Parts: structure tokens; sequence; C-alpha cells
């Protein structure tokens, strides 16, 4: 669905 | 023929995979321990190294020359698809033929909740990387090519993922060509390729198993949320 995590890691 | 761009490129993904890999492991103190007496006692510690391992594949994959280019979304299709087979493939730096506390054998994998049918193709994977004895530019080139794979579930701007791993694979032909001394470039590039191809099928199987793992609650409990969110939940 939705990944918070990730895109915050990705900058 | 090496050009400047290659040389840089190859400069860049050696120094991103120096800031991301540690082989001192100092950061696995702060991991849930490991627990060796034992039904998934080590699944703590195993899904803390994991999780640990996405967020260094993630930094890893933002120093990819190209990569900051795809929109978010495909970023995050990338790493989603990936971030196991990065790790399988990053840990073969750490695989031995031959700290005793992480040191992680078939026993292990088995007390994180997998089964053989898993754990063998993968040390067989393990076995046959290590035996290309890649250089580590090589090692570095098919991390990145293997990310940033136009073929990924999700994908919207193939085109774009397709040329930036050309300029990669491109990248990484070349040098073997002009770097890798015979015999040991024979074949190294279709060789590299297979074991993408090998990386998938690994890939197939633990997200099966995962999805077993996964399935009962007190197990899913005992994961961490990065990898609940990338793995599935
Ligand atoms: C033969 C494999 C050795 C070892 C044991 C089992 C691991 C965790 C594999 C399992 C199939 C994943 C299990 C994860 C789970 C969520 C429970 O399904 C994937 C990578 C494997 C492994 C990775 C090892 C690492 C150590 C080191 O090389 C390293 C980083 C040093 O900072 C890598 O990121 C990860």
């Amino acid at each position: 669905k939705n990944h918070p995590m990730l895109m915050n890691l990705l900058k | 023929k090496l050009s400047e761009e290659q040389q840089h490129i190859i400069a860049i993904l050696l120094d991103a995979h120096h800031k991301t890999y540690d082989p001192t492991y100092a950061d696995f103190r702060d991991f849930r321990p490991p627990v060796r007496m034992s039904p998934l006692s080590m699944l703590p510690h195993l899904a803390d190294l994991v999780s640990y391992s996405i967020q260094k594949v993630i930094g890893f994959a933002k120093m990819i020359p190209g990569f900051r280019d795809l929109t978010s979304d495909d970023q995050i299709v990338l790493l989603k698809s990936s971030a196991i087979e990065v790790i399988m493939l990053r840990s073969n730096q750490s695989f031995t033929m031959d700290s005793q506390d992480y040191k992680y054998d078939v026993t292990d994998v088995s007390k994180a909740g997998h089964t053989l049918e898993l754990i063998e193709p993968l040390i067989k994977f393990q076995v046959g990387l290590k035996k290309l004895n890649l250089h580590e530019e090589e090692h570095v080139l098919l991390m990145a090519i293997c990310i940033v794979s136009p073929d990924r579930p999700g994908v919207q701007d193939a085109k774009l993922v397709e040329a930036i791993q050309d300029r990669l694979s491109n990248t990484l032909q070349t040098y073997i060509r002009c770097r890798h001394p015979p015999p040991g470039s024979h074949q190294l590039y279709a060789k590299m390729i297979q074991k993408l191809a090998d990386l998938r099928s690994l890939n197939e199987e633990h997200s099966k198993q995962y999805r077993s793992l996964s399935f009962q609650p007190e197990n899913s409990m005992k994961l961490t949320p990065l990898v609940l969110e990338v793995f599935g939940n």
C-alpha cells in the first residue's frame, strides 16, 4: 500500500 | 576502452558500498541477540539483521548514478522487489567456504523459520558466486544492476530504468574486457547475469516462506516495521 519508512529513507 | 564516465561510475559505486557495508560488524551488537540452544529462536536476530541490511541497501541504491532521476514510486518498486536479492548478494562478501556469534549456518537460518527449499539453493548460490572470485568493482556493479531492473513488477517508466541499467551493464561488460584477465574473465558477464536469474528464484521462494512465517501474528510480532513494510504485511 503505502511505504512511509521506505519513502523517508530514500530522502 | 573504459571511458572517463565509466571509471567515474565505478569510483562512485565502490565508495557507496564502502559507506554502507561495514565488514567489522560493529552495529551487530545493537541487534536482538541470536539464540542457539529452538523454534524460530533466531528470527529476532536475523529479522533485525535483514531490517538493518535493508537500510544499508537503500543507502547504496541512492548513490547509484542515474537512480535519483527515477520517481520515488519507481525507486520504491525497485527497492521492495530487489532488497532480498541485494542482501543475499552483499552477504557473499562475508560468506566463507571454511565473531562466531554473527557467523550463520543452515540451522541458524532454519531457526528463523526457513526450510531447505530455500537454504540449499542459497548456499549453492553463495558457493557459485564465490567461485567467480569477482573484483569488488564487479561486485558493486552487479548489485546496482540488480537494483535497477526494468522488469520488476510495478515499474512505470521501464525505459528510464532500462537506460540507467544499460549504462551500468555497459560499464560492467567493458570493465571485464579491460581489467579482468583470462581465464578468470571467460563468460564472466554471462555468469554474473545467471546469478541475477538465480536470485529471482531465491527471491521467489523466500517470499513464499516469508508469507508462511508472517501469517502467524506471533511470528509477525518478532519482525521489524521496516521488514513488514518492505517484505509485506
Ligand atoms: C548464507 C547466508 C548468511 C546469512 C544468513 C541468512 C540470511 C539472513 C538470509 C535469509 C533467507 C533471510 C531470512 C529473513 C526473514 C525475514 C526471517 O525471512 C538472507 C541473507 C542471509 C545472510 C546474510 C548475511 C549478512 C551479513 C553481512 O554480510 C552483512 C552486513 C554487514 O553490515 C549483510 O547485510 C547481511
